[PDB]
C-alpha cells in the first residue's frame, strides 16, 4: 500500500529524468536535474554505488549504453553529449570524448543492434548521428541534418535487423514533419508534411518501431503520436506511406488540449496490439489490423511511459505509480508503489538465464523526487 | 536543473 519496492537508490538531489541499463552487466545509469549521472548496480540490496559522471551544463536527459556494451552516451539540456568508455570489467567509466553542437538536446538514443552508434535531436530541429571509435572513443559524425523547422521531438532507428551498414533513422518534429534518414549518407529518404496528413496540425512527440512479426517481415513500420491526439502508422519502407491516421480522442470543451497528447507508444506482437498512453490518463489498446480500440485503461493522471512485456502492459504514471496490467484480460496484476512524486521513466529487467525455475522481472524507476526504486513484479 | 518539455506536458503546462 505504501512502498513495496525491493530496494532504492537516492543519491540524486533533484528529479531523475532518465534511466538506462547496460546490455550485459547489472549496471544502471540515471540522469538528473542535479546535472549529474549516477552509476549503480541492479543485482544487489542495497545497490552498489559505482560512481558519478560530471561535466554537464544542465539537466541530464538521456543515459544510453551502446549495444555492444563498450560505451555510455549521455546528453543534457545545454546540448552537451558525453561519451564514457567502460573500464575494469565495467566497474569504472572514463570520459573519452564530448561535444556541444546545439543549444539543447531533446532526445538521444543508442542504436539497438549496431555497435557504437547513436543519434540525437535538438530544439532547433536538427538531427545528428554519430559513431564512437573502437580504439579511443572519439566522436565520428555520420550526419547532421537541418530539415525540421521546430524542435525535433523524437527519433527511432528503423531496419535494425539488416546488418551494420543499414543505418536508418526516423525523426519527428513539432512542425508536423516526419523524416527518414540514411545516417551514413545524411540523405532524406522521405519527408511527411502537414500537406500529406490531411492538412492537419500534428506536433509529433512519440515514435515506436513495430515488431517485424506483426508486420509480415517489414522492419520499418513506425507508430507516431502527436501532442493533440493524432496517431499515424507509417511504412518507412514504402516512402512513408500512411497505414493508419486518426484522432484518438474527442475532448470535452473544458479540457486542456494537452489532455490528448500521446506520450508513449508500445507494441505487442503476441496480442497484435499497439498501446498508446495519453496525458489525460487514457491507455488505448488498438488491434494492429483494423486499427480499432479493443481495450482501454484509465489512470487517474498522465501516462509517462508504456511498455509491453510478454502478457503484461506496464504503465508509469505522474501520480507516482507503475501499473502492471494483463493486456488481454485487463487484470491489475500489480502496482509499484513508493514514490511521492511522478515516475518520469522506467526500465524492465529480465533474469539473464532461465535457471531451473522462474525468478521475477524488475521494474526500476526514475522518480521526480530524485529517487529510483527497484520493484520485483509478478510472473 | 531545467525540466524537459514532456514534464510540462504531463502537468498540462502549470
Amino acid at each position: 500500500m505504501s512502498n513495496n519496492s525491493l530496494t532504492y537508490f537516492d543519491k540524486h538531489t533533484d528529479s531523475v529524468f532518465a534511466i538506462g541499463h547496460h546490455p550485459n552487466l547489472p549496471l544502471v545509469c540515471t540522469g538528473g536535474g542535479d546535472n549529474l549521472a549516477h552509476l549503480w548496480t541492479s543485482h544487489s540490496q542495497p545497490p552498489k554505488f559505482a560512481g558519478t559522471l560530471t561535466g554537464y551544463g544542465e539537466s541530464v536527459i538521456s543515459c544510453s549504453f551502446t549495444s555492444e556494451g563498450g560505451f555510455l552516451v549521455t546528453a543534457d539540456m545545454s546540448g552537451k553529449v558525453l561519451v564514457h568508455m567502460g573500464q575494469k570489467g565495467g566497474a569504472q567509466w572514463k570520459l573519452a570524448s564530448q561535444m556541444q553542437e546545439v543549444e539543447e538536446i531533446v532526445w538521444l538514443k543508442t542504436h539497438p543492434t549496431i555497435a557504437r552508434t547513436f543519434a540525437f535531436g535538438a530544439t532547433d530541429g536538427s538531427v545528428w548521428c554519430y559513431q564512437i571509435n573502437e580504439q579511443d572513443g572519439s566522436l565520428e559524425q555520420l550526419m547532421s541534418g537541418f530539415v525540421h523547422q521546430q524542435d525535433c521531438s523524437m527519433g527511432e532507428f528503423i531496419n535494425t535487423d539488416k546488418g551494420e551498414n543499414t543505418l536508418e533513422l526516423v525523426t519527428c518534429s513539432l512542425d508536423s514533419t516526419i523524416v527518414a534518414w540514411n545516417c551514413f549518407t545524411g540523405q532524406q529518404l522521405f519527408k511527411i508534411t502537414q500537406a500529406e496528413i490531411k492538412g492537419l496540425e500534428a506536433p509529433w512527440i512519440s515514435l515506436s518501431l513495430a515488431p517485424e512479426t506483426l508486420t509480415k517481415g517489414n522492419s520499418g513500420v513506425v507508430a507516431c503520436g502527436s501532442n493533440n491526439g493524432l496517431l499515424a502508422v507509417i511504412n518507412c519502407n514504402n516512402g512513408g506511406a500512411i497505414l493508419h491516421l486518426s484522432t484518438v480522442i474527442e475532448l470535452k470543451p473544458e479540457q486542456d488540449e494537452l489532455d490528448a497528447s500521446i506520450e508513449s507508444i508500445s507494441w505487442s506482437s503476441k496480442f497484435s496490439l499497439m498501446a498508446i498512453g495519453l496525458v489525460c490518463g487514457e491507455i488505448l489498446l488498438y488491434d494492429t489490423s483494423a486499427w480499432r480500440v479493443r481495450h482501454k485503461f484509465v489512470l487517474e493522471d498522465s501516462v509517462t511511459k508504456l511498455m509491453f512485456d510478454n502478457d503484461d502492459l506496464f504503465a508509469s504514471c505522474i501520480n507516482g505509480k507503475v501499473y502492471q496490467f494483463n493486456a488481454r484480460t485487463g487484470q491489475e496484476k500489480f502496482v509499484c508503489v513508493g514514490h511521492n512524486m511522478g515516475v518520469l521513466d522506467f526500465i524492465l529487467l529480465h533474469p539473464v538465464a532461465n535457471t531451473g525455475t522462474e525468478q521475477k522481472r524488475k521494474v526500476i524507476t526514475a522518480g521526480d523526487e530524485g529517487v529510483s526504486l527497484v520493484f520485483e513484479v509478478p510472473n | 536543473a531545467r525540466r524537459p518539455a514532456r514534464c510540462y506536458r504531463y502537468q498540462k503546462n502549470k
